[PDB]
RNA sequence: GGGAAACUCACCAGGUCCAGACACAAUAAGGAUUGACAGAUUGAGAGCUCUUUCUUGAUUUUGUGGGUGGUGGUGCAUGGCC
């Protein structure tokens, strides 16, 4: 999809930070929940990631559930240029 | 349909080393005088403000 | 809050049916056999009953943390 | 050898990409020069009719501030150094095009080779 | 940016849809469950709607 | 210093009658077993949510109708409990499928 | 579950948009490409299209393979329900 690099990095930053994105199947929403882009930019950037590995998608009642995979974790720690052992919530959480 | 261009070389650079900004710049606070204003028929018109700020000049 | 008991208990049922469908799609390979959900103060608990919990949990619970994250995003719980 | 022959430039440009400050292209970079954002300007030499050289050499060497340059050739090697890596077994094998002007903005980073070519131009 | 892609949908049949299958026709809007009749017929034992008499 | 009495109110609402009566019996014994005073569990009229739908997904066939229903039972117990014993009885008696709502200040 | 003004809507007379993933090949930072004020134009304050000349900056465009969508067909290919 044609989209600004600012917004594509917004999506990918949120996805590497969270490891997971839910997204209502609702184009023309103009504001995703928890990202400040369109809902369509979220849905289509996540689909463009699905076709190259890197993320998986379940549909389940009008709500795309996106889940970052390991190959994606490598790819978008490369893409966001963070150092190794930084991120997504592969968590060993303190209280849980 | 994107009529293409040759380049953007709309400066008059003289010899050594004086430059000049032909087609004076946008005064709006969201365009830090880097962009230019088009000159149609008196039509001074900003492209970065994609709609707004047409000037009478 | 400020929902009638009709709408509240119907929405609790719809939340259960939604969770059941989402886990029937997400955990079908591990033999997911049905959730139960217990509201407590400060916590709502979602007991997955699969048969193969060694593949529901993952490497030190990495998979079930995703599912907790998925459910808490989509139904908008606080983390 | 033992030293690096303008590969220090390659490294500061490769770091200049990734925090979004390598304004590459003629127009993107001359828009950077005509405001106070330019920090290090890199043109080339082998072009045709040289009004592009003439313009960028006039705008980067005003007698007001922010005055660096380097004149190294090979806009296509300036593209492989500037921003387009399509490696695929990175013995080059890529579809590289020329860049011919690259301007660094905020270089978001720190020490050595920045300071190396910074002193190397701004003190003779 | 397109201000020619929309039209008022504050009401009617096209304003709302089944939350299971996005169908417009034949909703159950009683108690706000907003499922169509055919998907309610499947989800009914899970929502807690049982057949007594 | 703690333990002041406040005239608390428990409302118990559910769709399974047995778990509701277990939690109501739980609270009434867990109040009387260390001596509160109670306006005991008042059975509200059980509300029946009925949804009437056709059996068929298409429109073919003789018109058969189907009345699903969800029963909802409520209770409420007025206690006079000290704030510690309030906290004790309010956290305890959790059950899968019973909803408890506790309010204060009977004005 | 069919009490349709728009939606529903699947039909008609017209105008937009791509929401054509991914991969290859091409073009190309001397700009691959996006958008637009006013006027003509159009039902329309859709820059749809044209004058023009700003903007944009590797996201996209062109060809191939391959996808996605379809209240399109066959209920005499089927599931599920009735």
């Amino acid at each position: 999809m044609l989209m600004p690099k600012e917004d594509r990095n917004k999506i990918h930053q949120y996805l590497f930070q969270e490891g997971v994105v839910v997204a209502k199947k609702d184009f023309n929403q103009a504001k995703h929940e928890e990202i400040d882009t369109k809902n369509l930019y979220v849905i289509k950037a996540l689909q463009s990631l699905t076709s190259k590995g890197y993320v998986k998608t379940q549909f389940s009642w009008q709500y795309y559930y996106y889940t970052l995979t390991e190959e994606g974790v490598e790819y978008l720690r490369e893409y966001l240029n963070l150092p190794e052992h930084i991120v997504p919530g592969t968590y060993i959480q303190e209280r849980n | 349909k994107k009529v293409k261009l040759a380049v953007l070389s709309y400066y008059k650079v003289d010899a050594e080393g004086k430059v000049t900004k032909l087609r004076r710049e946008c005064s709006n606070p969201t365009c830090g005088a880097g962009v230019f204003l088009a000159n149609h028929k008196d039509r001074l018109y900003c492209g970065k403000c994609h709609s707004v700020y047409k000037v009478n000049a | 809050a400020l929902i009638s008991k009709k709408r509240k208990l119907v929405a609790d049922g719809v939340f259960y049916a939604e969770l059941n469908e989402f886990f029937t799609r997400e955990l079908a390979e591990e033999g997911y056999s049905g959730v139960e959900v217990r509201v407590t103060p400060t916590k709502t608990e979602v007991i997955i009953r699969a048969t193969r919990t060694q593949d529901v949990l993952g490497e030190n619970g990495r998979r079930i943390n995703e599912l907790t994250l998925l459910v808490q995003k989509r139904f908008k719980y606080a983390p | 050898a033992e030293v690096t022959i303008e590969d220090a430039l390659k490294v500061v440009l490769r770091t200049a990409l990734v925090h979004d400050g390598l304004a590459r292209g003629l127009r993107e970079s001359t828009k950077a020069l005509t405001r106070g954002e330019a920090l290090l300007v890199v043109l080339v030499s082998s072009v045709t009719e040289a009004n592009i050289i003439k313009l960028v050499e006039g705008l980067a060497n005003d007698p007001e501030n922010k005055v660096p340059l380097i004149k190294v050739a090979d806009a296509k090697q300036l593209g492989e150094w500037a921003g387009l890596g399509k490696i695929d077994r990175e013995g080059n094998a890529r579809k590289v095009v020329g860049a011919s002007v690259v301007v660094v903005k905020n270089w978001g980073a720190e020490t050595d080779e920045l300071s190396m070519i910074m002193e190397h131009f701004s003190q003779q | 940016e397109n201000v020619w892609f929309s039209h008022p949908r504050r009401y009617g049949k096209g304003s709302r849809q089944c939350r299971v299958c996005s169908s417009h026709t034949g909703l159950i809007r009683k108690y706000g469950l907003n499922i169509c009749r055919q998907c309610f017929r499947e989800k009914a034992n899970d929502i807690g709607f049982n057949k007594f008499r | 210093q703690q333990q002041q009495i406040i005239k608390i109110r428990i409302t118990l609402t559910s769709t399974k009658v047995k778990q509701l009566e277990n939690v109501s019996s739980n609270i009434v014994k867990n109040a009387e077993q260390h001596n509160l005073v109670k306006k005991g569990p008042v059975r509200l009229p059980t509300k029946v949510l009925k949804i009437s739908t056709r059996k068929t997904p298409n429109g073919e066939g003789s018109k058969t109708w189907e009345t699903y229903e969800m029963r909802i039972h409520k209770r409420y117990i007025d206690l006079e409990a000290p704030v510690q014993i309030v906290k004790r009885i309010t956290q305890i008696t959790i059950e899968p499928g019973v909803d408890v709502e506790v309010v204060v200040a009977s004005n």
